[PDB]
RNA sequence: AGUCCGGAUUGGAGUCUGCAACUCGACUCCAUGAAGUCGGAAUCGCUAGUAAUCGUGGAUCAGAAUGCCACGGUGAAUACG
RNA sequence: CCUCCUAAAGAGUAACGGAGGAGCACGAAGGUUGGCUAAUCCUGGUCGGACAUCAGGAGGUUAGUGCAAUGGCAUAAGCCAGCUUGACUGCGAGCGUGACGGCGCGAGCAGGUGCGAAAGCAGGUCAUAGUGAUCCGGUGGUUCUGAAUGGAAGGGCCAUC
RNA sequence: GCCUGGCGGCCGUAGCGCGGUGGUCCCACCUGACCCCAUGCCGAACUCAGAAGUGAAACGCCGUAGCGCCGAUGGUAGUGUGGGGUCUCCCCAUGCGAGAGUAGGGAACUGCCAGGCA
RNA sequence: GGGUGAUUAGCUCAGCUGGGAGAGCACCUCCCUUACAAGGAGGGGGUCGGCGGUUCGAUCCCGUCAUCACCCACCA
């Protein structure tokens, strides 16, 4: 798998991730993204792919 | 400021009496002066351009600007958008300072000088020239050389003809064979 | 070129607000005589005009073409628009950076009561 | 910064230059062998 | 032998030959050879007629060819089943509508042009006729 | 081996001039902006020109570059 | 250090020889300062005042030597075999 | 699976008809605000050369649009920088296109973000390909169920492999 | 009533080019650049305070047909329906009528507001 | 006809999943030899059959043309 499928786990106390695709040979770093989380229904920073 | 004011009185009245224009804004004035250095052999040595930029920011007063490679060619084995050369644009007070410190103290330290050429104009009134050595500017300590890196100068003016630009620069020294 | 360059900077909003169809507050800047216009949504009919080429703002004032003039320009626009019943508008930056005299003009319009 | 150049022609000339040091010269625009060189 | 040096594509549909011609007025030389029938000409026919004309005036005079093929004819080979793709190209043709001026000549007498064109008219699949310079 | 083609994507004008249409009705499925958005018309992300209000459909020809605009009337 | 080493090549100005210096020379001066930082495989000489190095004289000739003939200054190593 | 022609000017239309591409990519190449306009040729310019980087002129989209083609793009959908996560969730009046499963466009509502002073824009990329039904099982969450009862194993639902 | 500045309707009968004119006012070039702002280097741009010069360039108006542009009438090509022939094509009756080309037209037209002028 | 591989210095082969052309024999100049061959040291030689092209760029990637080698050409 060249471009590989990963997820975006919320840093809150909520068991929710989004899901997207990353590459290996372009990004050695993990992905930080602010995103909505429908438990507290606000926007939380996301990290921890897979 | 000096050769600026020298223009502002003598060259203005001189050219107006020469070409008897309808108005004074129709006279040639120098619009900008650009300076280029093609660093191309720095395809491998990335800091060759960094020290050449320090050299040009010692020649000029102001910090330079790198140039992006426009379109990639295999004739020079370059990639499109490559760190490829460095330029300095000059307008206004620093432009007149650079022209002052050029024509007074740099042209006669050109290696084995004879007067500059005649057909070096564009055809629509601009000028350009290229150097060989680079301690012709005083800001370079002789014990700091690392290549024979030259550079070229472009005086861009509003001369509506190259002969008008010739008569503009004949008010200066501007050696003229 | 300069004039057509500014118009192709402005044509963005000058046809988007057309397609919205709302009342437009249009400006023209020159370091002498800032101009201010309030135009109906179609674009062919103006409503409220105030400019420093008019004597009533020219003679009461320090210098034609500074932000301290433009403040009173938009203030006069706001009074002449409220007396005709126009307060809810939209703004035409006319290809100008919202930084200088247009910023002072619109801010003093908002302090005067023109509320877009 | 403005400095002062001075050549051997007696041409004391103050100029702005980013040398950061006063300057000694020989040839100026005044008294250079350009016309004698062409001759 | 007259052949496009490069073409945009290999092949072309069959197409039709409906209607009349355009290149009708004599516009270069003094005398003209004009198509009356309707059909298509090969490069071999065109070259052979050119050789006949240049034979009759022997070298001297100037001769115009107003036509050029720019249309191939695909030909499936002997003993190939139908289908399996459109055939390969073996000869090029020109589309002929009636009234099309084919050849043109200047620098000779009228009777000589007249007999040279009747020599080359037998080289051609169609009836052709003789025209003069007009307005 | 040469013969091949896609499935045709059923483009074109679905509702012509002079028809009382309803809101959100697709009028034109096109690729570029060969037909241009105008009064009461949104341009889709595939440039599907879609309607915003009830009423008729009028093909205007406006603009300096002689473009083709679609509009919804009321009466 | 291509260095005050090295001297080619070249520009100019000379001198003397000889009918004669372009095909040709010898020398002085001014200026120039290439490669060459110890030499691939191979290869030469030499048992004592020689090996090596530094000068000089002659013969040829009207004019030349880094060549030939001859002389002098200093002056080694190794031989178990 | 996508694009053009064959397609006879609504849609569609076959063949071992003529020609090409896709089984990917991106944390910017996405969103927004502010802003800019390319190819090619000529001239002048040290190494520098038919062609690197500079300046001017003609020209005016021939260039670009992540890629094959077609359509389109100057209000740029091409290019630069700053700020950023709307490549958010729950819904959907209505429409289109397929026999069906499905696929696609979507104004607008509630919550809650980013950009802009504001009017406003943003439910991924200019669009059209970049894909896999069901079953079976994996992982996380759970106002569901729990074979006497309380739990559990399992089953469901939501998310996904 | 004239000119100028802005916003529009229309999108080349409005656009190119060539010659002429305009600066009280309006417009542009311009002066200076510490701070607002800004240059991946530069007050070239963007921005700011101004008004010494100037219509050179640019903009507006006037005149002119070297091109772009519009463009009939008639005829031709094609075509729907019906009939036919020497049916690769074409004709007859009837309805519809191009494109190109020809004589021509032509240096735009109209509205809202403000300022200077009579 | 049709599917598969090859055209490279004078000769024979690896270089084709994209950015510098290598190996061996031969050739040429020296060396020891009375003189060759063998042996030791040192060099250059192609424009990758050809036509077009994609791309910044082709021996390499794509479509034909000339030549070579191989496999098929069955039911009858
Ligand atoms: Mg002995
Ligand atoms: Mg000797
Ligand atoms: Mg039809
Ligand atoms: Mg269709
Ligand atoms: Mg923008
Ligand atoms: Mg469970
Ligand atoms: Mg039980
Ligand atoms: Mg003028
Ligand atoms: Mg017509
Ligand atoms: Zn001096």
């Amino acid at each position: 798998g060249i471009r590989e499928k990963i997820k975006l786990v919320s840093s809150a106390g909520t068991g929710h991730f989004y899901t997207t695709t990353k590459n290996k040979r372009t990004k050695p770093e993990k992905l930080e993204l602010k995103k909505f989380d429908p438990v507290v229904r606000q926007h939380v920073i996301y990290k921890e792919a897979k | 400021a000096k050769l600026h004011d020298y223009y502002k009185d003598e060259v203005v009245k001189k050219l107006m009496t020469e070409f008897n224009y309808n108005s004074v804004m129709q006279v040639p004035r120098v619009e900008k002066i650009t300076l280029n250095m093609g660093v191309g052999e720095a395809i491998a040595d990335k800091k060759l351009l960094d020290n050449a930029a320090a050299d040009l920011a010692a020649i000029s007063g102001q910090k330079p600007l790198i140039t992006k490679a426009r379109k990639s060619v295999a004739g020079f084995k370059i990639r499109q958008g490559y760190p490829i050369g460095c330029k300095v644009t000059l307008r206004g007070e620093r432009m007149w300072e650079f022209f002052e410190r050029l024509i007074t103290i740099a042209v006669p330290r050109i290696r084995d000088f004879r007067g500059l050429s005649a057909k070096s104009f564009d055809g629509r009134g601009n000028y350009s020239m290229g150097v060989r050595e680079q301690i012709i500017f005083p800001e370079i300590d002789y014990d700091k050389v690392d290549r024979v890196r030259g550079l070229d100068i472009t005086i861009t003016t509003t001369a509506k003809s190259d002969e008008e630009g010739r008569a503009l620069l004949a008010a200066f020294d501007f050696p003229f064979r | 070129d300069k004039k057509s360059a500014r118009i192709r900077r402005a044509t963005r909003a000058r046809r988007k607000l057309q397609e919205l169809g709302a009342t437009r507050l249009v400006v023209h800047r020159t370091p002498r005589h800032i101009y201010a216009q309030v135009i109906a949504p179609n674009g062919s009919e103006v409503l409220v005009a105030a400019s420093t080429v008019e004597k009533a703002i020219a003679e009461q004032l320090k210098y034609t073409g500074n932000k301290d003039a433009a403040a009173a320009v938009g203030k006069a626009v706001a009074e002449r628009a409220l007396e005709k019943g126009i307060k809810d508008v939209s703004f035409d930056r006319s290809g100008f950076q919202y930084h200088g005299r247009v910023q002072a003009l619109a801010d003093a319009a908002r302090e005067a009561g023109l509320q877009f | 910064e403005e400095i002062t150049a001075s050549c051997s022609c007696g041409n004391v000339m103050k100029i702005r230059s980013t040398v950061g040091h006063d300057l000694n010269l020989d040839v100026c625009s005044k008294c250079h062998p350009f016309f004698t060189g062409k001759q | 032998m007259l052949q496009p040096k490069r073409t945009k594509f290999r092949k072309m549909h069959k197409g039709r030959n409906r209607g009349l011609a355009q290149g009708t007025d004599v516009s270069f030389g003094s005398f003209g050879l004009k198509a009356v029938g309707r059909g298509r000409l090969t490069a071999r026919q065109i070259e052979a007629a050119r050789r006949a004309m240049t034979r009759a005036v022997k070298r001297q005079g100037k001769i115009w060819i107003r036509v050029f093929p720019d249309k191939p004819i695909t030909e499936k080979p002997l003993a190939v089943r139908m289908g399996k793709g459109k055939g390969n190209v073996e000869y090029w043709v020109a589309l002929i509508q009636p009234g099309k001026v084919l050849y043109e000549m200047d620098g000779v007498p009228e009777e000589l042009a007249r007999e040279a064109f009747k020599l080359a008219a037998a080289k051609l699949p169609i009836k052709t006729t003789f025209v003069t310079k007009t307005v | 081996r040469n013969g091949r083609d896609s499935e045709a994507k059923r483009l074109g004008v679905k509702r012509f001039g002079g028809e009382s249409v309803l809101a959100g009705s697709i009028i034109v499925r096109q690729r570029g902006t060969k037909f241009h958005a105008g009064a009461n018309v949104g341009c889709g992300r595939d440039h599907t020109l879609f309607a915003k209000a009830d009423g008729k459909v009028k093909f205007e020809v406006k603009g300096p570059k002689n473009r083709k605009f679609i509009s919804i009337e009321a009466e």
